[PDB]
């Protein structure tokens, strides 16, 4: 496997010297390049902005080069039913912000790693899509779909796998309650671990 | 303390 290792993460104002880190005022929370952070939004009462810290720099104080994450509702197409509560899109939208706008730290997991968390905390997010903020285009533009409803996997929703198709199903879509599904010894579907751990067939 | 995003 041959791949490159880009020397710089931010293209803006490469002229400054990098700070190794920045500590959130009054806390033990240390922010470094590569970390993801929560920032106070303009509008009050709304969830904080999530960003990846690409670079830290100061003047004569401290500035951070942010690569914005977009919440599904913040995106051009809005939130769809298959988007998880903690789902984020990694955008190509960059900004320079005062480091003082940083509220706290968070972790933006890979989808697979997110589904394997034994406990999802307030700081735990995930990302499976990159997002072109100027157009609203997604990468990848095609994802696997499941069930009768032919939808992408929403990690928030319980699904059961058929012992025939290996396809996954929402209980409600196959006419059963969540409790009934949870009680099952087996399941073979009428057409006949998580979908994140499946390797197969893709749709736009 | 509030952050302001540029327009994409
Ligand atoms: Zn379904
Ligand atoms: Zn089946």
């Amino acid at each position: 496997m041959a791949k490159t290792r880009p020397g710089v993460a931010s293209k803006i104002k490469t002229g400054r010297k990098e700070l190794d880190s920045y500590t959130i005022k009054g806390t033990n929370k240390v922010v470094r390049a590569g970390d993801c952070v929560l920032m106070r939004p303009s509008d009050a009462g709304k969830p904080p902005y999530v960003a990846r810290v690409e670079k830290i720099e100061a003047d004569a104080n401290v500035k951070v080069h942010c690569r914005w994450y977009y919440r599904p509702e913040e995106s051009l197409g809005g939130r769809r039913q298959f988007h998880g509560a903690k789902e984020l899109f990694l955008s190509d939208h960059f900004d320079v912000q005062s480091a003082h706008t940083i509220e706290g730290k968070c972790i933006v997991h890979t989808f697979k790693n997110y589904t394997r968390l034994e406990n999802v905390g307030a700081e735990d997010y995930y990302c499976r899509f990159e997002y072109k903020a100027a157009t609203g285009a997604f990468t990848p533009d095609r994802v696997a779909v499941y069930c009768k409803c032919e939808m992408p996997y929403n990690p928030d929703d319980l699904m059961v796998q058929c012992e025939g198709c290996k396809d996954w199903y929402h209980p409600a879509c196959v006419g059963m309650t969540i409790e009934e599904a949870k009680k099952l010894d087996h399941f073979v579907c009428a057409e006949c671990s998580s979908p994140a751990d499946d390797v197969k067939v893709r749709l736009s | 303390k509030a952050a302001r995003k540029s327009a994409p």
